[PDB]
């Protein structure tokens, strides 16, 4: 059996994932055209996003190079908020060699291995660019005698916060001995994830005095000044311009979920926007109608499902106090995106203000609180009347809107995982559907869900036999034996059921299979290595 | 720097250099001890700013030069997270430096339908200042209970905060940033119930964190 | 109440010098190993006293307070606090 | 009535308080039994009867609340004028508190099965809500019967 | 015996101090003892018959979600399935009977590599040997091997740089039963699998069983995994995964 194997490959036997909407009455070509519309919009988004990624990587390389190239000390650079994935490339100095030495915490178990990897990398790179030597710092001493030119070493320490600071301190003091050679220049790059003081409290005071002689702090995080998140959000708004709307609750969901991730913001923003685009193009039947070519393929189901709009509700109530009307309101542009573009351009250029969040600005513009958002700067009091926009309401906007009311984004991307496990185990009506064992299904709960309620009402240390006794009392003795005697083709079962302790034995078997299911799940633990007499509950519901 | 400021404003130059060296020694000998290298570092750091206060009035009177350049003989000057993550660090500090059997005497604020009494609290306070010693070890669930006890907030509004994907991702990141430690450091499985947790930040760092979110942690140690 | 008080930031340096001059030593530290095999084993292990912040590391004295009282001179400023 | 403590009640008052909210007799006796099994270890029986009656009248009248959203206000104000309590946070706080002491129980599960409410939606909605379906219904558009009764109002 | 049941207050409330006179020191010695094989017999009956029609009805409901899962896989997301009950049959039947031939048709089967993370003997080096057999990656140059590096991780990063410039055709389906399982929850296995999940040409279908499983993933690993989470609770009895534990103990 391959299920008892650790791993096995399968070669199985042997056109779009988009399904037919409108209660199964969608056209097949509407499905294909929705697939192509999603593909072109998704491509138009990601070309801009990958261009932005290339831009941020190139600007970071240029800024690090300008710091690296601008007597007897290190050239120290502290990259604050660094995730250590930046490619660092060096300049090709005439009659000098420049080598970059990368060092992770896994490659740094002690000072000896750190030096040995550094000297192997130096010797390998120098012989690659231009006899065996010993991989120690005498290779740095005799570098110009073998290679004929001087040396510039750039040490890039990745994940310093994870490194042993005693080992790092001793390696720095070891590298300090190389300053006595005229042909040696050493630069150090420290990728720091928390802050500078947390690492200055971990080094020696002599090491701090060593590093202070020539050092540069450079705060480069992903979430720095919102210069890159606003570009990605602007790329999305330029993609969905003239076809789709963003609700204010969706934008505030973006803000709330982006506030909870610090080191990796932009991938979360792209993931959330992408999944919302997927959900709209998978769910909404009017996704065909985002381009004016498809205005000649509307039917009675389209008119049935476009008539149930609260904006249409208010419009016909105001008219009191169809297909041509629905077609007529596609020519509009909804210029809120252009107004946000103009406001951001004005604030970046005329007022020289770069510290702003376009997602927050779009949220306040959707609500109608752009002035209360702009009050933080105290520099737009003379131009608020120029920069203010009244939010125009557009008919049939609900059929073209990215929103989260169903909780789909919450269930798909950031679920309350353990709370869902707990809620399913406690309730189980919302999971198991209601409909041989039909008499027992109405009376007896599933064994895990039944045991979880006793688990919930028990105390933090449960006696396992009293837990079993309570579980036995929850079960009916008559119907369980009737259901186990309903099958006459199992001779050992029919032999066991006629024994008078069959109810207790059956209850114990079900109880123990549920107890080790809970043990594998992590709900309970055993307070020994050899005993199985008391359990501790590890999980409380609602946390 | 010295010659540039004389132009832009030989025994006398030796006198001002030796007076600077003697002032550095007399100001920082208790700090450095008899370390030649530390005093060399302090001389190299404090020479240009002392140079930048030399005037024509200051060049012949060394007491006036010591009065103008005074602030660099008083101090050595040899130096160089999200909402959930900060509150998880605060809760980890609380879990490490408070005893778990006093937990229900502090954070418990919900009313009761069943009859019951909360913990009375400590009958007399100890004089040991537990933040001077090494932190205690705690479980994940106590950390989650204290985290949602002190995190900020009609019928479906879900007033408390559950531990969703974001909370566990932030806690995993805190273990990655070494702001939270375990007993096991290599080949550690996060999922075992025998794995315990402790904070490793100083009191000043968690004070800066608690005041960055305007949380009053110093009430809990009073 | 009956001298400059230095801050913890500046007392850090004096503490490091006192550890360096073998006045303090780390608690239950083995120190220099007997042979190369045991030293090689010790270099591949990360000790718990090198991963916690410096202000919580446990230390023990190489000289006790009675020996400190014995040969610090009687006319010294801090001599009266060698008795406890 | 939710602040005063340490009372003792009879069956007549609780089955009279059922008949205000128009509940069947089996559900009434279930409120009676849930008040009875937690009698000697209780501080305020008024909160328990208030929360139990409110939780059962938010599940019996699920279809009328779907047809008319004002029915939710007619129940939270019928007892706010009956509990001698001015503000409205007390009743919702009380029912939120007592929900955690009833949601695990078997007859509450059977009462949720037999009237198909599941804290607001049928099973065919909540299983797709838990599965994370893109095709689950959303609260942006009105329902079909709401549009039909509006068209009957207009015509 | 607790006013609070399930909040932080219930956590603090249920950890009271119980006296020795109310310890209730009954043990499992006064329990009805069973033989080993009648446990298997009773379990086979009660798991093949009890609540079976709701289980098949529920599986028919969640089989309608298969094209959404396929859409999520071709848009670059990994699938992480969770819920109460075993997910081995669901993942096997989704990946082999549905996903592989429809991916092969839409790209016009696909090799399915199945990892049993519930097995303690699941080792990441033999697993990566099978991946190198299936995808045949360019071997590491001597400069790429560095200095006593992890050859699996360096090779996978080289495959990441290679497959960044390929067509976006799924050529391997990784099915990881019990991603939080005892040998696979370790840091090197998770690092291996998240860097494998970076590659667009591999579809990742993984499941977790432990309630504390999201603690495994920091921000780098959660970015690399790119998880869409799906709750599949079905109350399957987990017959296969139970064989690596003991129930008589």
């Amino acid at each position: 059996a391959d299920a008892q194997r650790s791993h096995y490959t399968v070669y199985p036997s042997l056109h779009i994932p988009f399904v037919k909407l409108l209660s199964g009455k969608e056209s097949e070509v509407n499905v294909e055209k929705r697939w192509e519309l999603y593909h072109q919009l998704h491509s138009h988004f990601h070309d801009q996003v990958d261009h932005i990624i290339d831009n941020i990587e190139a600007d970071l390389k240029a800024e690090i190079s300008d710091l690296l190239y601008s007597r007897r000390c290190f050239n120290t650079i502290f990259l604050l908020g660094s995730d250590s994935t930046t490619k660092i490339e060096l300049k090709d100095e005439s009659s000098r060699y420049n080598v970059l030495i990368e060092l992770t915490p896994k490659e740094s178990p002690n000072v000896r291995m750190m030096l040995r990897r550094s000297m192997y990398k130096l010797y390998s790179a120098a012989d690659a660019e231009e006899n065996d030597v010993s991989y120690d710092l005498s290779l740095v001493e005799n570098f110009k005698r073998l290679f004929g030119k001087d040396l510039a070493m750039v040490f890039n320490f990745k994940d310093v916060d994870s490194i042993n600071f005693n080992t790092l301190d001793n390696f720095i003091i070891l590298l300090k001995s190389a300053f006595k050679y005229d042909h040696v220049k050493i630069s150090l790059i420290f990728n720091i994830n928390t802050n500078l003081s947390n690492i200055e409290k971990n080094l020696r005071q002599s090491t701090i005095r060593l590093l202070k002689r020539n050092y540069h702090k450079l705060d480069v995080s992903s979430n720095k000044g919102f210069k890159y998140g606003n570009q990605i959000f602007q790329s999305f708004l330029d993609t969905v311009d003239g076809k789709l709307n963003l609700s204010d609750r969706f934008v505030e969901f973006i803000l709330s979920k982006m506030a909870n991730n610090t080191n990796h913001n932009l991938q979360l923003l792209t993931k959330m926007l992408d999944y919302s685009l997927m959900s709209y193009f998978f769910q909404n039947a009017f996704s065909v109608f985002i381009d004016p070519v498809n205005v000649d393929f509307l039917n009675d189901d389209y008119l049935k499902i476009l008539s149930r709009c609260p904006t249409f509700m208010f419009f016909v109530e105001g008219l009191i106090k169809l297909e041509e009307f629905f077609v007529e309101f596609l020519v509009r542009e909804n210029p809120i995106n252009g107004h946000a573009k103009f406001v951001a351009r004005f604030l970046e250029e005329e007022l020289n203000i770069t510290n702003f969040n376009l997602i927050e600005l779009y949220h306040n513009l959707l609500i109608g609180k752009l002035d209360s958002y702009l009050d933080r700067w105290s520099a737009c009091k003379e131009y608020k009347d120029r920069l203010h926009f009244e939010p125009i309401d557009t008919i049939f906007q609900e059929l073209f809107t990215l929103d989260n009311r169903s909780g789909l984004l919450t269930q798909s991307i950031f679920p309350s995982y353990k709370s869902n496990i707990e809620d399913n185990l406690l309730s189980w009506e919302q999971v198991l559907p209601s409909l041989l064992s039909g008499d027992l299904d109405k009376i007896m709960a599933p064994v895990l869900g039944q045991l979880f309620k006793l688990y919930r009402e028990a105390n933090m240390t449960i006696n396992i036999y009293d837990f079993y006794i309570a579980f036995r009392e929850t079960l009916p003795k008559e119907e369980i034996l009737n259901f186990i005697r309903k099958d006459p083709s199992n001779t050992k079962l029919l032999e066991l059921a006629e024994t008078p302790d069959a109810f207790d034995k059956v209850a114990l078997i079900l109880f123990m299979q549920a107890i080790f299911a809970f043990e594998n799940m992590g709900l309970i633990k055993f307070q020994s290595t050899k005993s199985y007499d008391l359990v501790e509950k590890c999980v409380w519901r609602g946390i | 720097c010295l010659r540039k400021r004389i132009i832009e404003e030989d025994d006398q130059f030796q006198n001002v250099a030796a007076n600077f060296i003697h002032l550095i020694v007399q100001a920082f000998h208790s700090y450095t001890g008899n370390d030649i290298f530390a005093l060399n570092d302090l001389i190299d750091f404090k020479w240009p700013k002392y140079v930048s206060r030399i005037t024509k009035e200051n060049i012949f009177e060394p007491l006036a030069l010591y009065k103008s350049a005074i602030k660099l003989f008083l101090s050595t000057d040899d130096n160089l997270l999200s909402i959930i993550s900060k509150y998880l660090l605060i809760a980890s500090y609380i879990c490490s430096y408070l005893e778990p059997r006093y937990d229900a005497s502090i954070f418990s604020r919900k009313t009761r339908i069943i009859q019951g009494r909360a913990a009375y609290g400590r009958r007399k306070k100890k004089e040991v200042n537990p933040r001077y010693l090494q932190p205690s070890l705690f479980a994940i669930e106590r950390l989650l209970a204290i985290f949602q006890a002190i995190f900020p907030i009609a019928l479906r509004e879900e007033s408390l905060m559950k531990a969703n994907i974001e909370v566990f991702q932030n806690l995993s990141e805190l273990h990655t940033l070494k702001l939270i430690a375990t007993t096991m450091n290599k080949n550690i499985d996060y999922l075992s119930p025998k794995v315990r947790w402790k904070v490793n930040v100083p009191w000043e760092i968690i004070k800066e964190i608690s005041e960055s979110v305007h949380f009053n942690i110093s009430d809990y140690f009073s | 109440s009956r001298i400059k008080l230095w801050l913890k930031k500046d007392v850090k340096n004096v503490w490091e010098n006192l550890v360096q001059l073998d006045f303090f030593t780390e608690k239950s530290a083995v120190g220099l190993r007997d042979n190369a095999t045991a030293a090689f084993y010790a270099s591949n292990y990360q000790f718990q006293g090198t991963m916690i912040p410096f202000d919580l590391r446990s230390y023990q004295m190489q000289i006790i307070l009675q020996e400190l009282r014995r040969i610090i001179p009687k006319s010294n400023m801090y001599y009266s606090w060698t008795q406890l | 009535l939710l602040v005063k403590k340490y009372c003792k009640m009879t069956t007549e008052e609780i089955i009279r308080l059922c008949n205000d909210f128009e509940l069947p007799r089996e559900v009434a006796y279930k409120i009676v039994d849930e008040y009875n099994i937690n009698a000697s270890r209780l501080v305020c029986p008024w909160q328990l009867v208030c929360g139990l009656v409110l939780n059962c009248t938010f599940i019996v009248f699920n279809e009328r609340r779907r047809k008319d959203p004002r029915i939710d206000h007619f129940i939270v104000s019928k007892m706010c004028s009956l509990m001698l309590t001015s503000k409205v946070d007390d009743v919702i706080e009380c029912v939120k508190l007592v929900k955690e002491l009833i949601i695990g129980e078997k007859w509450f599960r059977d009462l949720q099965i037999r009237y198909d409410d599941f804290d607001g939606i049928r099973y065919d909605e909540i299983i797709f809500r838990k599965l994370g379906s893109m095709l689950q219904t959303t609260n942006i558009l009105v329902t079909d019967d709401q549009y039909n009764i509006w068209k009957k109002r207009i015509e | 015996a607790s006013s609070f049941l399930d909040t932080f207050e219930g956590y603090f409330d249920q950890r009271k101090i119980v006296r020795t006179n109310a310890k209730s020191r009954h043990t499992m010695s006064m329990a009805p003892d069973v033989t080993r094989e009648e446990f298997s017999l009773v379990s086979n009956f009660f798991n093949e018959n009890f609540q079976k029609r709701p289980r098949q009805k529920l599986f028919e409901i969640q089989k309608k979600m298969f094209p959404q899962y396929w859409f999520e896989l071709t848009q670059g997301f990994s699938l992480l399935f969770y819920g109460v009950g075993s997910k081995r049959n669901f993942l096997e039947e989704f990946a082999i009977d549905y996903l592989s031939p429809k991916i092969a048709y839409s790209q016009l089967s696909i090799p399915c590599l199945i990892l049993n993370g519930y097995n303690p003997s699941c080792n990441y080096r033999d697993v990566f040997k099978e991946i190198t057999d299936l995808l045949v990656p360019a071997e590491l140059t001597r400069s790429e091997t560095k200095y006593w590096g992890n050859h699996v991780i360096l090779q996978i990063q080289k495959m990441i740089d290679f497959y960044k410039n390929q067509p976006l055709d799924i050529k391997l389906i990784l099915v990881v039963h019990n991603l939080d399982g005892p040998s696979i929850r370790k840091n090197t296995f998770q690092t291996m699998l998240s860097f494998l999940s970076v590659i667009r040409q591999i579809a990742i279908v993984a499941s977790t069983d432990h309630i504390y499983a999201p603690l495994l993933w920091d921000n780098m690993k959660a970015q690399n995994y790119n998880f869409v989470f799906h709750d599949i609770s079905n109350f399957e009895p987990s017959t296969v995964e139970s064989t690596f534990q003991d129930v008589m103990k």
